[PDB]
RNA sequence: ACCUCCGAGGCUAAGACUUCACCAGUCAAAGCGAAGAUCCAAUAACUUGACCAACGGAACAAGUUACCCUAGGGCAAUCCUAUUCUAGAGUCCAUAUCAACAAUAGGGUUUACUGGAUCAGGACAUCCCGAUGGUGCAGCCGCUAUUAAAGGUUCGUUUGUUCAACGAUUAAAGUCCUCGUGAUCUGAGUUCAGACCGGAGUAAUCCAGGUCGGUUUCUAUCUACUUUAUUCCUCCCUGUACGAAAGGACA
RNA sequence: AUCUUAGUUCAACUUUAAAUUUGCCCACAGAACCAAAUCCCCUUGUAAAUUUAACUGUUAGUCCAAAGAGGAACAGCUCUUUGG
């Protein structure tokens, strides 16, 4: 039980976590041809894609809301100065 | 008892609501917020509710406050709460009845 | 500045017992007035008009009014005690009124002594009677009260430790303000009840 | 002198003063 | 008696001591929080309870993304010491519509692709 | 809060407030006109009142049950004591004795506006016996102090909130915990019906009063258990030491 | 509130079915003359909330942290409040 140690280098703390162990197939045919995947992989695929999913949306709408926020300070800090002739 | 504000500043507030229930003046009315015989504030116009700090300027024909600001050094005032409303709709439209 | 078993004038509205003026750091007179020798008060505690007057009598067994003197900081008993003599329970009404108390807090000082004297003699009989105060108390001079202010002040200015009280409590660390009370985050964990631990920064 | 909650006793162990070790030891070195 | 919390700010003012011990930037902050529970939200106030349910952040260590707006770390200051948040990192950029399938997320905070 | 301190018994109409329900209660723009509940009785009426103050109100009902029956429930402000400063005394001197206040300690205070017999287990904060220190005991005995719980710790007159007094003794007649012990036995009670005396009451009846009388049954299922020398007196040793005379030791 | 505190009725809370759209958190602004915090909302994280139809059931709980009132500032003491 080295989870610290594991931390530490940028492993699992839990070998069960991520890794060889886990998420590579278990088991192929004798022939060679690989096998239906298992149901645990399957749902941490579904996972990690929704969670990828929701970071892209986060940072998307983050940059979107600064964007934003630039076309407002140019249509009023900008705007007053056609109020400047005539 | 529940002598205390009961509408909130930037809260609409339509004719009649009654902004405030006090004992003595802690709110003073000010425009559109009429007082009644028990020093209930409420809303004259319907609008939104401000509070502010105001200068005091009792009446006259009062007797316990137009000597009080007679007791005061130069350049002395007293300042005292107001709640207002800004009223929000306008008074009317005019609309086509009969094209004659 | 004799004072008298009770005042001569009692308040007429029957007081509550009001403890929140003993829990807490002394801040009216704290500092001395023109003397130097005094008792430092290290506790909170309620004196009564018997330790006031034996005070006085201890006191006054060593006194030269050419060379040395004692002034009171402490004014006079004034906050009502409730009698509830014995033969009741709990319950059934206040009781009567027993003799006034007088507060004192931790880090006040309660008689300060005055004139160009010698430093042991203190030693001698002021050292018995702060041993014989109600509360956790100790004899001080200017020279040791500037030392032993001062090495506080290094203490908790030297201090190895990462983290201490104040960090922990205003920033509700660990969830930590559950179980303390408002008052910790002022008075930064040196007075717990009604007492004073001066080893903790 | 009463007993504190052990949560408050803790944070009192945790945050104790702790001195800073002298560069020398006096008894062997001014 | 036992009342919500208010944080005085200063406490919220990372120092130049502070900046060099762990892996960050005054200027150039960072998008996404990553935050994880590491603590039960029983035995605390239900004003705890509700931020924490709100958050997403109900099964424990479990890790959740959040932007890094004030409106959200005014929540995430409530129930900081029921939280460890570390700072998304993306030394490869956001996924495309293609490797969205093929993410994965290191121990150090940092999203990649195909492992 | 029977905690802390005091008094009272013009009409129409948008919108709202409220005594944490309801019932009641409260403010009000504009507009039109003038400047403590319900039920009951008397009533043409326009409406009207007392009680409901136990003030959400039975229309009108008190004292009491010791002959009662049923359903049920059941870390002490003020203080006691020992150790700390000696400070006060003691024919001189705090330490040979009390040792005042206070402080530090262990322990309770319920009423007003449960013993005895039988057998006893245990602690020591020791009454005796044992060992030791100082003494102002110059000596047995006294005084205090340390240590010691193997053993022992009487019989009677009067009486029973349980103690106290008194007689005779004894080496001593210890302080407490387990009424310790009522499926081992007994008595008083306090609270069983009878009766009398005194107090309170119109009476029934009451009385944290005083007298006389008065019934708690058990075949042992289970545990547990049923064969673990002290003191005193007398006499030698004698009246040495000790002792200021006088008295009078150990082994 | 109740000839009522060994119970009942109303409310609050709970449940189901149904309708609709905002509910909670929340910075800045704002709430008096005579310390903890509280109230109120734009956003934001969320997915809940209000309304209607229809019933029963619980109700004056214990301990701990804290602030008070009563009994010392104690008697493991009666009571109110925030939280668990
Ligand atoms: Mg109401
Ligand atoms: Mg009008
Ligand atoms: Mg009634
Ligand atoms: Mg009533
Ligand atoms: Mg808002
Ligand atoms: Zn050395």
């Amino acid at each position: 039980a080295g989870g610290q140690w594991r931390l530490q280098q940028g492993l699992a703390a839990n070998p069960s976590g991520y890794g060889p162990l886990t998420e590579l197939p278990d088991w192929s045919y004798a022939d060679g041809r690989p096998a239906p995947p298992m149901k645990g992989q399957l749902r941490r695929k579904a996972e990690r894609e929704t969670f990828a999913r929701r970071v892209v949306l986060l940072s998307q709408e983050m940059d979107a809301g600064l964007q934003a926020w630039q076309l407002r300070q140019q249509k009023l800090q900008e705007e007053q100065r056609k109020q400047e002739n005539a | 008892r529940r002598q205390g504000i009961k509408k909130m500043e930037g809260h609409y507030v339509h004719a009649g609501n009654i902004i405030a229930t006090q004992r003595h003046f802690r709110w003073h009315p000010g425009a559109h917020v009429g007082v009644g015989k028990n020093k209930c504030l409420y809303a004259l116009e319907e609008g939104i509710v401000r509070y502010t700090k105001e200068v005091y300027v009792p009446h006259p024909r009062n007797t316990e406050a137009v000597d009080l600001i007679t007791r005061l050094p130069k350049g002395a005032v007293l300042y005292k709460t107001f709640v207002h409303v800004v009223p929000a709709k306008p008074e009317g439209t005019f609309k086509l009845v009969a094209m004659l | 500045r004799f004072i008298e078993r009770a005042p001569l004038v009692p308040k007429v509205r029957r007081e509550p017992k009001n403890l929140s003026d003993i829990r807490g750091p002394s801040t009216e007179a704290t500092e001395f007035t023109e003397g130097n020798f005094a008792i430092l008060a290290l506790g909170g505690g309620y004196l009564h008009w018997g330790h006031f007057e034996m005070m006085r009598l201890t006191i006054n067994r060593s006194m030269d009014p050419k060379n040395m003197f004692a002034i009171w900081r402490v004014p006079a008993p004034f906050k009502p005690i409730t009698r509830k003599s014995v033969g009741h329970r709990m319950g059934g009404g206040k009781g009567a009124i027993d003799h006034y108390v007088t507060p004192v807090k931790a880090g006040r000082l309660v008689v300060e002594m005055g004139g160009r004297c010698e430093f042991e003699e203190v030693q001698g009989f002021l050292d018995q009677v702060a041993h014989k105060l109600p509360f956790a108390a100790k004899a001080v001079s200017r020279g040791t009260l500037e030392k032993m202010r001062k090495d506080q002040e290094e203490r908790e200015r030297n201090n190895q430790n990462p983290w201490t009280f104040e960090r922990i409590a205003t920033a509700n660390m660990l969830g930590i303000r559950k179980v303390l009370s408002p008052y910790d985050l002022t008075h930064k964990g040196k007075y717990w009840g009604k007492f004073y631990m001066p080893k903790r920064v | 002198r009463r007993v504190m909650h052990f949560q408050r006793q803790k944070l009192m162990a945790v945050t104790e003063y702790i001195p800073p070790k002298p560069a020398i030891h006096p008894s062997c070195l001014p | 008696k036992f009342t919500r919390s208010r944080i005085p700010e200063k406490v919220f003012q990372a120092s130049p001591e502070d900046h060099e011990k762990y892996g960050g930037d005054p200027q150039n902050p960072h998008k996404l929080h990553i935050v994880t529970r590491i603590k039960s939200t029983r035995r605390r106030p239900y004003w705890e309870k509700d931020i924490i349910k709100m958050l997403g952040l109900e099964k424990a260590h479990t890790p959740q993304v959040h932007k890094n707006i004030p409106s959200v770390n005014a929540k995430l200051k409530v129930v900081k010491h029921l939280i460890r948040i570390k700072p998304l990192k993306l030394p490869q950029g956001l996924p495309a519509e293609e490797n969205m399938s093929n993410t994965c997320l290191k121990s150090t905070g940092e999203l990649v692709v195909q492992w």
